[PDB]
């Protein structure tokens, strides 16, 4: 037995390294940026078909502009999307400008390693966060994808795949993305990774669907837009 | 520094605090100590621990403490964690008092404290209060009443209960001689010197062994009673005669 | 003054083998009579009672917070309070708030509890201490009650005497107050019982 | 009693054109009836797109100046961007309404280009208010800056006149005119005028000489 | 003061201290809720009380706000304090919005509160699961469910304590409109599916309605066992 | 640098018990042999006070400590820990006269010195004190005489001896003791109960006794011990 | 293996277990290459692809417009340090109206990065730094561990294979003080080429360069702007 | 300036206030209503500070509702009163004073009809009859008038209109509508307003 | 300042002046006392100027955040409780705002008015600024619920006008704007002079 921030012979730190993990139990999510947008993919995985499909939200907005997909342990995200929800409305408060989707990924990173337990305030983290975060949006340099991790990384991705069968999806779009393709092609090819991972035969409720663009706002797709591209199998 | 942290305020693999049902094997060590719900009043019983020739016997009591006008409790488990509670039990009737004006409420009593319990079990890497309670009043809003408590913080009331040594063959030897609706303290009390007799394994049962109080609605103005000495005498006499009736 | 808001008179006398506790029934904002029947004298312990005079906040908010502490000294201890054991705690309570005090004078009447002997004392409001052996006062008509008590008050007095003395020491005062008055509530306390009467009295 | 403001006099004033914005006050400052130095120009630089300009109480004056450097560099390394006129005019609003109960002493005038390249003029009361203007003045003789502002620049008051845009040529010459009228009247007015003006190519300063009396 | 990590990730990537406190829930009582289309019903088995116990004061169903009710499983400790944070919440949204809490909000406190015991210094998880009950001012019905994790779903109906499994798959066949009718209709449903780990209810079943109309209402031993005999007739319908 | 454990270093054992005062009362066990008798008329608390070495100054230590002009102390176990509470029991007997300006009731004293004992069972990283103590008093016109264990509770005494041989020196007391003794004869069986126990003995710097009636607390002057001594 | 755990356990031997292990995390980023001339001071920087349909890592970050550093290890410690740094740098120039000497700047973290080390509990940043100033007297690079020593040094390079940038730096090293602007950034770039497998070597995608001297403010150049620098390249003679 | 009047009977409690919310020199609202309801037999009447008024007795309001989902029955009309006055006296010596002149009217289940008069100081009173504001002044010399306990509801309505009527003929301030509210065994009753 | 606000029929009038004042020195006559909240919710500004303009934008922050948390727009009432609250804890210390908060809710039409005294009222017309008691006068002299939109908006446009002729401390131009079922919709900014010729009519 040992204390939370305590470091491993290779030099990585315990409970963040055992974080990751928890990130390998959790659902699978898709990001994708293009040229024309960036869209955002999440299964539910719902266990039960008395359990309301609609009340599972794993992609939610910050602001109108930026989209965010969790995979994990989801109660642990809450907390770091409200610290994001509440950074970028600051920002405008004293910048009347809206936040780039870097800044706002930068700022969630520095919540990453506030753990620990001598030398702590009243209400101090006591463990990493069990969740990894695919931010999505469009700001002046256009249309950004970006993930973050439990050990505080947070880089630019052209495509992610993040949570249970992440590593057959990565490979999945390594195969199929390209810098030009359309946000049309995105979300066609997204969903189609998607089908093959999951346990479940994906359907218009079993899913869920994002494209932030430099045309209009975060739009969360509904049971029948959805239902326009499930129909292309 | 975390290798003499016992952890305390932890679950266990199988999902339960280990602290607290360690705690509750030390209950069933303390005396013998029940309550018995009637129509006209409530009482409760108590076995004496301290039965040695050179006590002094200053206070009115050794199990039962007074709290409120209108309520009282006893004690079963670590005596001196006892003394905490009952103190802070008189501190929050006091409380309520002052604010509204009127007596607390029974189950409002026993809340505030389980409160405080509960909390010694879930943070501040403490041990819990070794004490497990049953409390008897009345208020203006459910009469005469009886509560237990638990050194998890649980609470529960019961028409009948027992706590302490031999707590579990005192409950079933309660669950027999019971009639819910049809008990008057008379026949409480009678009730009450058969189960200690049975569950003292000292069976011959003098008045220097037992404690009796009894919480009785008289003229407007509650009236909290401890029986002395030739008043359990008396009582125990009459139980003495039922073993006298199997002779038929 | 801040005492003079609500007005107010409270006495105590001392008799033979009893006390007598007077207090004026008045509730008023200034000039504006608001209730005729606030009560000013409190229960402590059976034999043993508290007569508050000032502001009327104060005078609730200290009986409420002596009752408090009274209640738990009662329980802690297992006796009933003594009366030079209430005087030393009201005194500790006023001079807690030395440097913001509540603005009530209070005075104790009582018999000692076993021994029977009576007992009268007044207090500051910053909690000061004062036992006699024929009569303490407080409130708006210090002067008024002094004057009649002076020359009215006997050695030994029987609880009927004694109740003549205070009510006419009372009534005489407080018709020369004009905050205080429309009624004058009297307690003897003797060894064996309580005697509570509410005097005939103008209402001007 | 000891009192924590001084008024140390100096105005500031700014015009916005279409590709240019100019920001311009006096040099003098003064307190009581002496002045303290001839050469204090309130016009500072703060980006390549914008400059600011401070009057009133010159100790509040160099600490905000201060503060808006320090946060500034904040935002730089934060968002790997410069920070925008329009940024720096509400971010200036938010500090001086930080210290409502205990005010800066303070008169701003922003004044730079925006995002489409054209001119920006903001005004700024001590407390944190302000606005979006053509044309502001700010300080001692604001009083008497403005209203030949808002006749020849907004061409109030007056009946048939074209509305002829703003050139560079007529602006930099209102405010050497305006500026010169006023030293003739405010005490506290003079010296020198330097004026800082704002374009594509950055900010150039330029000063005038005016009554030291 | 006492700053010590009791939540912590296991090398597999678990939360042992989360994963025991959702074992403490499955001892706890059986606990179900369906919602209807007119009113939703809550109800709560495997009793086993005492007889000699006051069963007025081991009620597991509480009332938070006017229109919002709870049941749980597990710890009956740590319930009560969590009930209590969620009622004195119920009122703070109205000091400060003056709108009445939503069923969703106070769902979404009692997830966030149960969470923060899973990520702070000095504190144990809390050993429960709620199923949140009310009525939107909108005229929707909705159920919730929480867990000691902090993670929260709504539900047409589902079950927490002992033998959720058996309830929840009794459940899902049952779940019909047919079954949703009528008031009458969804209580039976409620009942029918604690008759699936009770040993025979009546007296052992504590049961409660609410409509957008009306407060709580409780039901009493005497209207329970009428529903005994209503669907008793029709299980003896065979012949 | 510094700040303090949090969490107790007692806690409840498998079988429900709280060892570290069992433990604790072990050190207790075997302290030195003190005794106390209330006599309807006094108290007396007499304790064993082996020197060891002739070097040691006697009159430098004291065991029975006055808590104040009518509360007396003697302990059993370990020194140290019973001059702490000698300390808190005094600053507690002033608080009470403070408020009341009253003499504080035995009865209350020790109630509260018993609190502070169940803190050090209970609060962050800290042991249970190793020391019973012996309160005697007089008040309301009546003698008291309690003792407080490791533990926090108290109990209330006519007679009882702890320490070495507290088992010889109950048995020998309820053997002797009658509830009429008055305060010359209570010394004597003090001092008597203390010799079915010393192996070594008897002298006027070999032992120490209070004394406490209606005029207040006392330690015996070691003219007055010898004095007595003469059985 | 039972003295491991903790900063405050002292080993048998004399060494503490968890300032060696946090040094590891040094080792495991990828390398960095600080140098300096006689007016101007240098960083480049390989950065890591996760997975090539991602972007490389970053690995240059601005500390004031005198100083920059490049960051091996942790991240999240790089960037706690990183707004330290800043943060004293501004104070600097609050107060002082002058920038903060390269030296007491690093003197500084130094101070920061010793106290967890020796308080139960904590643990020591997991992140080494290679830092470029320039300043009265003149450029500057210094090192920084997870131990809180720091080195002024001449040349410097750490993180993964780093060895083979050591023993170029030091072979060429006498050569580094009169030495321009154009080929001292050269010198970086080929001790930086050391550190890859005989496979591929530097590109626009993986090169990152700091750059501070008295011509200059600390600029980073990433991959339009990296470039020119690579132009004029001389292929492995391995 | 705020009207404030309670009438106790043998069953029942009268409660009436004016209807206007005033800024200066002009009345800015017709319909504002000046009492609270805390249980379903209990009204608090709050008046005074332009802030105070509201905050205050919106928070007893809360509590007093937080009480009866906590315990499960509702606060007496003693206790509520009681429990006003302890939040209003504590705050009194604080660094927030509330300035609010108060009036608790209750009907309890074995007690009956309940009014209380409160100062701004916290002095708590019952009363058979109280008034607030300065038309208070103008009032309750007709009370003291034509009162006896044994009062029918009815007759209270015509005492309480002899009251208002005062208020058109003497008082200076215009108040044209009054909220008027009864209290007994089956709750809080709206009655019709009082309007000239 | 004059700002007023009114609900009829067809749905909730806002107007303003432009007016700003430091002393009485004319500051600004082209300031937006109307604060755009959400495409429905709408706030108005009288007094002091930086008090008004940060506490307002402060609020529309929080009623960002409600929506975002909520998924659900905010209501009037609570809108105006949340700045209410805010305002209050600030009693004393020398703040000077009365505003309106105003907009469209699941209650329909709502209109509150809000000070730094801590008063919080909802009302079928409000008038707010040094020159209400103007606005007032003729705003209740042609007032009916039963006023055709164009009728309702001259109402509005003459009552501050009307308060600009009178009040020293109110003038620039009439801002007006119109909340629906749908939103609200900027109608019309007239200068104060134009008016002035179009009145004389
Ligand atoms: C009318 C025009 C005048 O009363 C309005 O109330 C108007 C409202 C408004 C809203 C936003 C933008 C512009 C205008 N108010 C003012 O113009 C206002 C008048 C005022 C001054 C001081 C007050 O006490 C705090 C209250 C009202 N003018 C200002 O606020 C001016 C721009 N600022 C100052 O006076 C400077 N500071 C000095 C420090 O104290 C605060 C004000």
């Amino acid at each position: 037995d040992r204390g939370v921030n305590t470091f491993s012979p290779e030099g990585r730190l315990f409970q963040v390294e055992y974080a990751i993990e928890a990130i390998k139990l959790g659902s699978t999510a898709i990001g994708i940026q293009t040229s024309e947008g960036v869209c955002l993919a999440v299964e539910k995985r719902i266990t039960s078909p008395l359990m309301e499909p609609s009340s599972i939200e794993k992609i939610v907005e910050i602001d109108a502009h930026i989209g965010c997909a969790m995979s994990g342990l989801i109660a642990d995200a809450k907390t770091l999307i409200d610290k994001a929800r509440v950074e970028t409305q600051n920002h405008w408060f004293t910048y009347n400008e809206t936040m780039t989707v870097e800044s706002v990924t930068q700022a969630v990173s520095n919540l990453a390693l506030q753990f620990g337990e001598e030398d702590a305030d009243p209400g101090a983290m006591s463990r990493p966060f069990g969740v990894a975060l695919l931010f999505g949006g469009v700001d002046e340099k256009g249309p950004q994808l970006f993930h973050m991790d439990p050990s505080g990384t947070f880089v630019q991705c052209d495509a992610r795949a993040i949570g249970s069968a992440s590593e057959g999806a990565q490979s999945s779009l390594q195969e199929v993305y390209h810098k030009s393709m359309t946000l049309k092609e995105a979300i066609k090819s997204s969903l189609i990774i998607l089908k093959q991972v999951m346990e479940e035969k994906l359907n218009a409720t079993n899913i869920e669907l994002a494209t932030v663009q430099p045309g209009q706002n975060f739009h969360m797709f509904t049971k029948e837009e959805l239902e326009e591209v499930i129909k292309d199998i | 520094s975390r290798r003499y942290d016992s952890r305390t305020t932890i679950f266990s693999p199988e999902g339960r605090l280990y602290q607290v049902e360690y705690a509750m094997e030390a209950i069933g060590h303390a005396g013998t100590c029940l309550g018995i719900l009637a129509n006209d009043g409530v009482l409760l019983a108590a076995e004496r621990r301290n039965i040695h020739k050179l006590l002094d016997e200053v206070f009115f009591s050794e199990k039962i403490y007074k709290l409120n006008e209108d309520m009282a409790c006893s004690v079963a488990g670590i005596t001196s964690d006892a003394n905490v509670l009952t103190n802070e039990l008189r501190l929050i009737a006091q409380r309520y008092l002052l604010q509204y004006q009127e007596p607390i409420p029974c189950e409002q009593l026993v809340t505030a404290l389980c409160d405080i319990k509960q909390a010694y079990t879930q943070f501040g890497g403490k041990r819990p209060f070794g004490v497990s309670l049953l409390y008897i009043g009345w208020d203006k809003h459910y009469g005469f009443q009886l509560y237990q408590s638990d050194p998890s913080g649980n609470y529960g009331g019961w028409k009948a209960t027992c706590i302490g040594n031999n707590s579990a063959a005192a409950v079933s030897m309660l669950k027999q001689d019971y009639k819910e609706g049809e008990m008057t303290l008379k026949s409480a009390l009678a009730l009450a010197v058969k189960v200690l007799n049975k569950t003292m394994d000292v069976s011959k049962l003098s008045a220097e062994k037992v404690e009796i109080a009894t919480l009785t609605r008289e003229s407007g103005k509650t009236v909290i009673r401890v029986l002395k000495q030739k008043e359990v005498e008396q009582l125990i006499k009459k139980h003495e005669e039922e073993e006298a009736k199997a002779e038929r | 003054s801040i005492m003079s808001y609500n007005g107010g008179a409270v006495m105590a006398m001392k008799g033979k083998n009893c006390v007598a506790i007077a207090a004026d029934r008045r509730f008023g904002i200034q000039a504006q009579m608001v209730t005729t029947d606030f009560q000013k004298i409190f229960p402590m312990g059976d034999r043993l009672y508290i007569g508050l005079a000032g502001l009327a906040t104060d005078v609730q908010t200290v009986a409420q917070r002596l009752k408090f502490r009274l209640n738990l000294y009662e329980l802690k201890e297992g006796r009933q309070i003594k009366p030079y054991t209430l005087m030393s705690m009201v005194a500790n309570l006023l001079y807690e708030k030395r440097f913001g005090p509540y603005y009530t004078e209070p005075v104790i009447a009582g018999l000692d509890p076993k021994t029977f002997k009576p007992f009268i004392c007044s207090l500051d409001l910053i909690g000061c201490p004062m036992v006699t052996d024929d009569f303490v006062v407080s409130g708006t008509c210090s002067e008024q009650m002094y004057g009649m008590c002076e020359s009215l008050w006997e050695p030994n007095m029987d609880p009927e005497h004694l109740f003549e003395t205070i009510s006419q020491a009372m009534l005489n005062a407080v018709d020369r107050d004009a905050v205080s008055g429309m009624g004058v509530i009297v307690h003897v306390i003797e060894k064996d019982k309580i005697t509570t009467r509410t005097l005939k009295a103008r209402m001007d | 009693r000891f009192s924590p403001y001084a008024f140390n006099g100096g105005t500031v004033l700014a015009i916005a054109g279409e590709d240019f914005s100019i920001v311009a006050s006096d040099t003098r400052l003064s307190e009581g009836f002496s002045i303290h130095t001839r050469d204090s120009p309130k016009c500072y630089k703060l980006t390549d797109k914008t400059v600011i300009g401070c009057s009133g109480f010159h100790g509040d004056c160099l600490t905000l100046t201060k503060i808006i450097e320090a946060r500034l560099k904040m935002y730089k390394h934060s968002n790997n961007k410069a920070m925008t006129t329009g940024a720096i005019a509400a971010m200036l609003s938010t500090i001086l309404y930080s210290r409502r109960f205990f005010p800066y002493y303070v008169y701003n005038i922003i004044g730079g280009l925006d995002e489409e390249g054209k001119g920006a003029v903001y005004s700024f009361d001590p407390v944190g208010s302000y606005q979006r203007d053509s044309f502001k003045a700010g300080g001692s003789a604001s009083a008497m800056l403005q209203p030949l502002l808002d006749n020849q620049v907004g061409f109030k008051n007056m009946q048939n006149v074209e509305h002829v845009p703003l050139t560079l040529d007529r602006a930099m010459r209102l405010v050497k005119d305006v500026f010169i009228s006023a030293a003739e009247r405010d005490v506290y007015t003079g010296d020198a005028l330097r004026i800082c003006i704002v374009t594509k190519e950055g900010i150039r300063e330029e000063t005038v000489p005016l009554r030291k009396d | 003061s006492y700053d010590r990590a009791i939540t912590v990730f296991s090398p597999d990537g678990h939360l042992f201290q989360v994963e025991y406190a959702q074992e403490a829930v499955k001892k706890g009582s059986t606990a179900v809720g369906v919602r209807g289309k007119d009113i939703v019903v809550l109800g709560v088995a495997k009793k086993s009380v005492a007889k000699l116990q006051d069963e007025r004061t081991v009620r597991k169903i509480c009332a938070l706000d006017d229109n919002v009710c709870m049941a749980f499983a597990g710890l009956t400790a740590d319930a009560r304090i969590v009930i209590n944070r969620a009622r004195v919440e119920c009122q703070s949204h109205r000091l400060t919005v003056e709108d009445p809490v939503t069923v969703e909000y106070i769902t979404r406190y009692i997830a966030s509160l149960k969470q923060r015991y899973t990520q702070s210094n000095g504190r144990r998880p809390f050993g429960i699961s709620a199923l949140i009950v009310g009525f939107d001012f909108d005229g929707t019905p909705r159920l919730y469910q929480t867990d000691p994790s902090g993670t929260y779903h709504a539900w047409k109906a589902n079950a927490i304590g002992r033998g959720a499994k058996s309830v929840r798959e009794f459940l899902e066949k049952n779940y019909t409109d047919d079954a949703i009718e009528t008031d009458d209709l969804t209580i039976k449903l409620v009942i029918k599916a604690l008759l699936e780990v009770v040993q025979s209810g009546g007296k052992n079943i504590e049961l409660a309605v609410m409509r957008r109309d009306q407060p709580l209402k409780i039901l009493n031993p005497e209207e329970i066992e009428k529903y005994v005999a209503e669907i008793e007739k029709e299980k003896e319908e065979n012949e | 640098a510094k700040r303090g454990y949090s969490f107790s270093l007692t806690t409840f054992s498998p079988s429900g018990k709280l060892v570290q005062i069992e433990y604790a009362l072990a050190a207790v066990a075997g302290g030195a042999p003190s005794v106390g008798i209330k006599a309807a008329n006094g108290v007396v608390l007499a304790t064993e006070k082996k020197q060891k070495s002739i070097l040691y100054d006697e009159r430098s230590v004291h065991k029975v400590e006055p808590i104040t002009k009518h509360i007396g102390l003697v302990y059993s176990g370990m020194g140290p820990d019973y001059r702490v509470l000698v300390h808190r029991a005094r600053k507690l007997a002033q608080q009470y006269y403070l408020v009341y300006q009253e003499p504080i009731p035995t009865a209350q004293l020790v109630q509260r010195v018993a609190s502070v004992m169940q803190e050090y069972t209970q609060s962050g990283g800290v042991r249970p004190f190793g020391v019973s103590l012996l309160i005697c008093g007089w008040n309301e016109g009546r003698p008291y005489l309690f003792q407080s264990d490791p533990s926090g509770a108290y109990f209330a005494w006519k007679a009882t001896a702890m320490g070495k041989n507290y088992v010889n020196g109950k048995t020998f007391l309820e053997k002797r003791y009658n509830e009429d003794l008055e305060l010359e004869d209570a010394i004597h069986t003090a001092i008597l109960t203390l010799k079915e126990s010393f192996e070594g003995q008897m002298t006027e710097d070999n032992i120490e006794v209070g004394i406490c009636n209606e005029a207040g607390f006392r330690r015996l002057t070691p003219t007055e011990v010898r004095d007595y001594l003469a059985a | 293996n039972q003295y491991d755990n903790d900063v405050t356990v002292w080993s048998p031997q004399g060494r503490i277990h968890q300032i060696e292990y946090a040094m590891e995390a040094v080792k495991q980023g990828s390398a960095t290459v600080g140098l300096k001339s006689k007016t101007h001071a240098v960083l480049v920087a390989l950065k890591r692809a996760q997975s090539e349909l991602a972007a490389h890592q970053k690995k240059i970050l601005h500390v004031d417009n005198h100083i920059g550093i490049s960051i091996a290890g942790l991240t999240a410690d790089a960037r706690l340090l990183c707004n330290f740094m800043r943060q004293e740098c501004l104070d600097s120039r609050f107060v002082f109206d002058r920038p903060l000497p390269v030296s007491r700047l690093v003197s500084l973290i130094g101070s920061k990065t010793q106290i967890p080390t020796q308080r139960y509990g904590r643990r020591p940043y997991g992140v080494g730094l290679l830092i470029a100033g320039y300043d009265d007297m003149g450029p500057h690079i210094f090192q920084t561990c997870p131990s809180a020593n720091y080195f002024d040094c001449r040349a410097m390079s750490i993180g993964a294979r780093s060895q083979s940038a050591r023993t170029y730096l030091e072979r060429h090293m006498s050569e580094f003080m009169e030495c321009n602007l154009d080929e001292l950034v050269k010198h970086g770039l080929r001790a930086l080429r050391e550190t890859l497998p005989a496979e591929q070597d530097l590109t626009t995608k993986n090169v990152s360069i700091g750059i501070v001297g008295k011509d200059l403010e600390f600029t980073i150049y990433d991959d339009d702007d990296v470039s020119p620098f690579l132009d004029g390249l001389e292929e492995r003679p391995q | 300036m705020e009207y404030l009047i309670g009438i106790q009977g043998p069953d029942y409690v009268l409660v009436a206030s004016d209807r206007v919310a005033a800024s200066n020199i002009v009345q800015m609202k017709d319909d504002h209503d000046k009492m609270f309801k805390m249980s379903e037999k209990i009204l608090l009447l709050c008046v005074g500070e332009a802030g105070d008024t509201v905050q205050f007795a919106e928070y007893i309001q809360k509590n007093v509702q937080l009480y009866k989902m906590r315990n499960g029955y509702e606060l007496s009309p003693t206790a509520a009163a009681n429990f006003t006055r302890r939040n209003l006296a504590d705050c009194l010596r604080s660094r927030t004073p509330y300035h609010v002149n108060l009036l608790l009217a209750g009907y309890d289940e074995h007690e009956g009809p309940a009014l209380y008069y409160m100062d701004y100081l916290a002095a708590l009173a019952k009363a058979p009859f109280a008034a607030h504001g300065y038309g208070a002044f103008l009032t309750l010399s007709i009370l003291d008038r034509y009162y006896t306990p044994t009062i029918s509801r009815e007759r209270a309505v015509e005492l309480l209109r002899k009251c208002l009527e005062e208020l058109q003929k003497r008082f200076i301030l215009n108040l044209p509508t009054f909220s008027v509210r009864v209290i007994d065994k089956d709750g809080i009753h709206n009655l019709e307003n009082i309007a000239f | 300042t004059t700002t007023l606000a009114f609900k009829f029929l067809h749905g909730v009038i806002v107007a303003a002046d432009s007016r700003a004042t430091a002393g009485a020195y004319i500051a600004s006559q082209t300031v937006k006392k109307v604060i755009e909240i959400n495409p429905y919710l709408l706030g108005t500004m009288a007094g002091g100027a930086a008090d008004c303009s940060f506490w307002e934008r402060l609020l529309a922050r929080q009623c960002r955040i409600y929506e975002l948390r909520n998924k659900e727009r905010i209501s009037v009432a609570a809108a105006s409780k949340l700045l209410a609250n805010m305002v209050y804890q600030y009693k004393g210390m020398g703040l000077s705002m009365g505003t309106m908060i105003c907009g469209w809710d699941k209650r329909g039409p709502g209109l509150y008015y809000v000070d730094s005294e801590g008063n919080r009222i909802s009302g079928t017309a409000f008038s707010v600024g040094s020159g209400s008691v103007y606005a007032y006068g003729v705003m209740d002299r042609g007032y009916s619920y039963d006023l055709k939109v164009e009728e309702a908006y001259d109402l509005a446009r003459r009552a501050i006008y009307q308060a600009t002729y009178r009040d020293a401390y109110s003038g620039g131009a009439v801002n007006l704007y119109h909340v629906r079922e749908d939103g609200w919709i900027r109608v019309s900014s007239d200068n104060v002079a134009d008016l002035h010729d179009k009145y004389s009519s």
